[PDB]
Parts: structure tokens; sequence; C-alpha cells
């Protein structure tokens, strides 16, 4: 779930 | 009544859930003209593709999300995404419009290429939401309730997710006795749909795969939300 997880962690 | 606290946290989630694709804009796509299968499995990626992404978003703003396990943070959303997706659709069906309007929607969606078996689940599901007669607010409140269910497969620490549903759930009890004092089951009714929301994730990729389509191409998204490709 790496876009998943790049959504979150993203400013 | 609210406590100031109640207030200020609606208000906040209130502005959150707004920054959704407005109901209009989807109603007026599916009334304008007949699509083919083909047309309305693209429709409904896209749809879909908008949607979870507007919901990460929706779903950072909650309070104390950021603070949860990181790993609990996508257990979390994706447990409730394609719930919080057929809870979005069930609104947008209940919005009032013109006199035959949401005969035809109700027609258009019945013929978009999805098998007959999911079309009466999915109908009766939200004729059984728009009996509720919900306002704007309970819908808000009712998809953080969905978010931050902390009896969601995977989750490490039930508790922090618990700690931070326990405010929510208040609130909207608060608003259930507000809106409807004569319906004192209506809190009761709320939560109960959401039961019936969870069968409709358990079913999501065979509705998407039985679509009438020679291809069921899906998004790089969609494949990881959704148990797809
Ligand atoms: C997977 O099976 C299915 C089968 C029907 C739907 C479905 N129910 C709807 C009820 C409405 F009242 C409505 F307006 C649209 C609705 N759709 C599609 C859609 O586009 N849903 C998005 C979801 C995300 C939001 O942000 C916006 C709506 C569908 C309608 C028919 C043409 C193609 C698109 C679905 O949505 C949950 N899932």
């Amino acid at each position: 779930h790496q876009l998943l997880r790049y959504l979150l962690d993203k400013d | 009544e609210l406590t100031p606290d109640q207030q200020t946290l609606l208000h906040f989630i209130m502005d959150s859930y707004n920054k959704q694709r407005m109901p209009q804009e989807i109603t007026n796509k599916i009334l304008k003209e007949a699509f083919s299968a083909e047309e309305n499995f693209l429709i409904l990626t896209e749809m879909a593709t908008n949607h979870v992404q507007v919901l990460v978003e929706f779903t950072k703003k909650l309070p104390g999300f950021q603070t949860l396990d990181h790993e609990d943070q996508i257990a979390l959303l994706k447990g409730s995404a394609v719930e919080a997706m057929f809870l979005r659709s069930a609104e947008i069906f209940n919005k009032k419009l013109p006199s035959g309007h949401s005969d035809l929607l109700e027609a258009r969606i019945r013929n978009s290429g999805i098998s007959d078996e999911y079309i009466t689940p999915m109908f009766s599901f939200y004729k059984s939401i728009g009996e509720l007669k919900m306002t704007q607010e309970e819908y808000a409140l009712l998809t953080a309730i969905v978010i931050l269910s902390p009896d969601r497969q995977y989750i490490k620490d039930r508790e922090a997710v618990e700690k931070l549903q326990e405010p929510l759930l208040d609130v909207l009890q608060k608003l259930c006795k507000i809106h409807q004092p004569e319906n004192p089951q209506h809190f009761a009714c709320l939560l109960g749909r959401l039961t019936e929301l969870r069968t409709f994730n358990h079913h999501h990729a065979e509705m998407l795969m039985s679509w009438r389509v020679n291809d069921h191409k899906f998004t790089p998204l969609l494949c990881e939300i959704w148990d797809v490709q």
C-alpha cells in the first residue's frame, strides 16, 4: 500500500 | 445540549466533509444522458479514485488520527474506504431533486452495468438511509465514526482508536436527541445502519468484476484500496 502510505505521510 | 468544545468539533468536521464533490455534480452527469456499461464503469472508477483521495485528506484532519500508529492508520483507511463510498452514494441518492428526477436516477443506476444480484440490496440500503431523514452533520459524523472503527481487522491498539471514536459518538447522540426528539430510537437506528454498510464491503470485488464490461481496468490507487487486479 505505497500510494496510501504516500498520501498519509505527505504534508 | 452540545458543549463549546463539541460545537467546535462539529463545525471543524463539517468544513472538512464539505471539501468533497457536490452531489449535484454527480447527479447532473448521470441524469443528463444515458451511457453504456463501458462508459459507466469508467465514470465509477474515476468517481471512486476521487473519493479515496478526498477521504484520505478528510481522515488526516480527524482529531488524534496523526498521533496513531502508521500501520493502524492504513488498516483504518483500507477498512473503511468502501463503506464510506457507499454511505456517500446513499447521501447523494436521498438528496431532494425535481419531480421524476430521483426515479430516472434510480433507473439509470439500475441499468449502469452492475448485475441485478447487487442492485436490490444496494437500493434497500439507500432507501433505509432516506427513511432516517439525516442532516448533513449526521452524515459527516457517521462517516468519521465509520473511519474510526476500532473493531477493524489488523488494528494493533484498539483503545487508541476507541478514545478517538467516543467523542464523535457523543456528539452524534446529542444531535439525534436535538434533531429528532419524537424518535428516541434515531441514534440506535444510525448505528444499526453501519452493520448493513459492512455487507457491501464483503461483496465489493464481486460487484466490480460482475460489471457488464469486457475489461475491468482499475487505477493503481483503487488496486490498493479494493481487492482487485
Ligand atoms: C461498485 O458498485 C457500485 C454501483 C453503484 C454505485 C453508485 N451508487 C450511486 C448512488 C448515487 F446517488 C449516485 F449519484 C451515484 C452512485 N453510484 C456510482 C458513483 O458514481 N458513485 C460515487 C461514489 C463516490 C462519491 O464521491 C460520488 C458517487 C455509479 C452510478 C451509476 C453510473 C456509474 C457510477 C456505487 O457507488 C458506491 N458502486
